[PDB]
RNA sequence: AUAUGUUAAGUGGAAAAGGAUGUGGCGUUGCC
RNA sequence: UUGGCACCUCGAUGUCGGCUCAUCGCAUCCUGGGGCUGUAGUCGGUCCCAAGGGUUGGGCUGUUCGCCCAUUAAAGCGGUACGCGAGCUGGGUUCAGAACGUCGUGAGACAGUUCGGUCCCUAUCCGUCGUGGGCGUAGGAAAUUUGAGAGGAGCUGUCCUU
RNA sequence: GGGAUAAGUGCUGAAAGCAUCUAAGCAUGAAGCCCCCCUCAAGAUGAGAUUUCCCAACGUUAUAAGAUCCCUCAAAG
């Protein structure tokens, strides 16, 4: 039902009342404004588009993304607020409890909360069979050439190709990553702050998405 | 002899308004409605009705038959309703009347709740024994079905919720 | 972390002195048993005179693990040693005395019996 | 049930039917009741 | 396409001993 | 499977076992649903539906197989060149040395055994895993997106209560 | 969790006075099927949708929105 967009800080610890130990996240989630409201009447399907951290105004030979381009800054316009560096949707929303240009507090969450979480995981490059697949090395002693490899690809004559989502190196990391379930420890109201539960996808820095859960 | 070439005699506060192929009996104990078969005639008297078939194939001996005995017992349970009866064997199997569900006791964890439909009145008269009235046959059988369904006869004992009169075959048991 | 082949020191006077982890319970595949734990194993050393004799295929409570354990409040007990204790199917020693140190989750597992004739549960 | 190609009365009591494109026998005694298959 | 019929199994469009109120044509017959 | 046949390959289609990586069938090992029981219960026997997922770590032997130890819900049976050596190993098996038993006058040999004994190749095409450039999408662009369709996931134990 | 099913289990019901889960109808019923969950996805050439931005003269020359080259970099490689 609801739902907000913040920057990963990093990973911290509080008590709980018990004395039990909470690994948390920290969510810092100012600035997060309405932008548009998507209708099943106009669009097909209904959503709120929310825009989450405020970009510099639009300037003439603007050479970097940290500056509002003229379409970027219209759409922003149209709902009273300045240019936005992240914007998503979010389909889980009632479309009839938002106004267009209305703030989305951190507020909106409790504690207690269930939340889930979606991020892009962290990158990790061109990566090979062991790391990207949990596959077994091959022996590193008694004459073994075959430490890393991925092994047989196929069978033989039949079927005479390698199928279909075969499982090789290649770039590893940098997905969407949706992890189900978390809880909403603390809400802060000053500093704009959401502690999450555990650990959520991506660098710090990066973009998360919070929704209440849909189980 | 046959079946379906059997006249029926109609009620006399029962109302058969055949609506052309479809037909509608409103009669003092409630309405049916449901189509009749589509290949078959349902000309009727003042006072009596009387189905013929058209045609002479195995399609056409089934069909009358199948259609004459809906018109039947549609007669008969707008005039006199269908009863079915359940009765509980076993130390503690109850039930009793929740509104209108049931609510029977047959030895699980929980209760079960069997719900009333539309047209369908339960009635549980002793502690172990229940009963199932209404108008449409079709109907009564399905939900004594299911009532019976909820804990069937078992042979050792006699335990579980059996029909009125039914014969439960039984068995020694080795203890 | 206690696998096959793994040796503990018994902490118990059933005459077994040290032994060796055939099997750790719980499921297959399973790999490491911890505080708490119950293993298979067979005594590689016993002290003459003992009960439990050297050969015998036996089953072992974990009491002290050098990898130790975390607790719910994020502190953690760590043991100089790996010992065990024998026990009987209803979870009692086979001996009727406890050596060292044991740590508090042999409390949760029922081994009270092990608990009371410790020296010191920690 | 029994299911077997050979399907035929074991008791007098015993009745061939097909249900459903299957030669079945039906009767009151349990082991009795056979599928053709 | 035309005439008469058969099949309801997609049988047609891969198989046997054996089993079976599936359905059609033929008959010799019995009670009524 | 042991074979029968000798149709492809002798200007070479690398043989057993293991390792790595799988993929498919269902005649189902477990788990789910159900009928019969010489099914009281707890457990079983047998048959039917069911292939979604799951289906082990050691001792001996080159072993496959098998026996054993200890587990497990279960430790299923098969196909894929008895799947997989331009992916690995090389213990075994068709190599030169040597020895035993045995046979042979002998050189030597084996319903046998024993110790030792080089595993080459920079990937062109298809295939597969990733990642870019071009053009198209009836103006050009920035961002947010629907989802035709595709992939992933799918297991289960113990305890308490009733 | 929902929907449709398998083996089954029925109700109503003749053909065939009876009986019969089936032939017409009516239900119920599996870790299995289609969805529900996660990810990719309009080269989906059927190339979809929404919001916002921009607007020229005589193939050329210079442009708009918008980008890139080049340079400082990392959460990316
Ligand atoms: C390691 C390099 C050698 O490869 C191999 O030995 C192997 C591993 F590649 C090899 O044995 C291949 C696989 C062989 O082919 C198989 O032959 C079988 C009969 C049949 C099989 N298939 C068809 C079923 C074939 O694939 C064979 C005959 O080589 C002997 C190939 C032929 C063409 C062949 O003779 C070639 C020329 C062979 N050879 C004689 C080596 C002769 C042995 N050797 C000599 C040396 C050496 C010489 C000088 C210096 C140094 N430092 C070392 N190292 N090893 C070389 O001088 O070089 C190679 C390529
Ligand atoms: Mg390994
Ligand atoms: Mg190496
Ligand atoms: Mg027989
Ligand atoms: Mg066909
Ligand atoms: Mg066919
Ligand atoms: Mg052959
Ligand atoms: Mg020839
Ligand atoms: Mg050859
Ligand atoms: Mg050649
Ligand atoms: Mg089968
Ligand atoms: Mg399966
Ligand atoms: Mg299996
Ligand atoms: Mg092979
Ligand atoms: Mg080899
Ligand atoms: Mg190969
Ligand atoms: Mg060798
Ligand atoms: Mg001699
Ligand atoms: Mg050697
Ligand atoms: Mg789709
Ligand atoms: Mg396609
Ligand atoms: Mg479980
Ligand atoms: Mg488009
Ligand atoms: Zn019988």
């Amino acid at each position: 039902t609801k739902g907000i967009l913040g920057r990963k800080i990093g990973m911290t610890q509080v008590f709980g009342e018990n004395g039990e130990l909470i690994p948390v996240t920290v969510v810092e989630a100012k600035e997060n404004v309405v932008l548009q409201k998507k209708t099943v009447e106009v669009d097909g399907y209904n959503a709120i588009q929310v825009g989450f951290e405020d970009k510099k105004a639009y300037k003439k030979d603007a050479k970097s993304n940290k500056y509002a381009n003229k379409p970027a800054e219209g759409h922003a316009k149209k709902a009273d607020a300045a240019p936005k560096r992240f914007i998503r949707e979010f389909r889980n929303v009632d479309v009839d409890a938002y106004e267009v240009g209305q703030e989305v507090s951190v507020d909106t969450f409790v504690a207690g909360d269930v939340i889930d979480v979606t991020g892009v995981s962290k990158g990790k490059g061109f990566q090979g069979a062991i790391k990207r697949h949990g596959q077994s090395r091959g022996p590193m002693s008694h004459g073994s050439h075959f430490h890393r490899a991925p092994g047989s690809v196929g069978m033989a004559s039949d079927a005479s190709r390698v199928f279909k989502g075969q499982k090789m190196p290649g770039r590893m990391g940098g997905n969407t990553v949706t992890v189900q379930n978390l809880e909403v420890v603390q809400v802060d109201t000053e500093n704009k702050v959401i502690l999450v539960k555990g650990n959520v996808p991506g660098p710090k820095k990066g973009l998360v998405e919070i929704r209440t859960s849909i189980k | 002899s046959r079946v379906g070439k059997k006249i029926i005699d109609i009620p006399s506060d029962v109302t058969v308004t055949f609506d052309g192929n479809h037909v509608t009996v409103k009669g003092p104990k409630g309405e049916l409605s449901r189509t009749l078969n589509e290949r078959m005639t349902f000309k009727q008297e003042e006072n009596t009705i009387e189905v013929v078939r058209p045609s002479d194939s195995k399609e056409d001996r089934t069909n009358h038959g199948t259609t004459r005995a809906l018109l039947n017992n549609m007669v008969q349970g707008v005039s006199q309703g269908y009863v079915k009866v359940l009765e509980l064997v076993g130390v503690g199997y109850r039930a009793q009347m929740q509104g209108k569900d049931l609510i029977l006791n047959v030895g699980y964890s929980h209760p079960v709740e069997i719900k009333a439909e539309e047209n369908i009145t339960f009635s549980v008269e002793k502690n172990t024994v229940v009963k199932v009235e209404g108008i449409s046959k079709e109907q009564v059988g399905a939900l004594a079905s299911n009532i019976r369904s909820v804990r069937p006869p078992e042979p050792y004992k006699g335990k579980g919720i059996r029909y009125q009169g039914e014969y439960v075959r039984r068995k020694e048991g080795k203890t | 972390m206690i696998q096959q082949e793994t040796r503990l020191k018994v902490a118990d006077n059933s005459g077994a002195r040290e032994v060796l982890t055939i099997k750790v319970l719980g499921g297959s595949g399973r790999k490491t048993a911890n505080i708490g734990d119950v293993i298979v194993c067979t005594v590689k050393n016993a002290t003459p005179g003992g009960v439990v004799k050297k050969g015998d295929v036996v089953k072992a409570v974990i009491v002290r693990t050098k990898s130790g354990v975390r607790r719910n409040d994020g502190s953690y007990i760590k043991f100089d040693e790996n010992a065990c204790v024998i026990i009987r199917d209803d979870k009692g020693p086979r001996g009727t005395r406890i050596f060292g140190p044991v740590a508090r989750e042999l409390r949760e597992g029922n081994f009270m019996k092990i608990v009371s004739l410790a020296p010191e549960v920690l | 049930m029994k299911v077997r190609p050979s399907v035929k009365p074991i008791c007098e009591k015993c009745k061939v039917i097909k249900r459903k494109g299957k030669v079945m026998v039906i009767c009151e005694n349990p082991k009795h009741k056979q599928r053709q298959g």
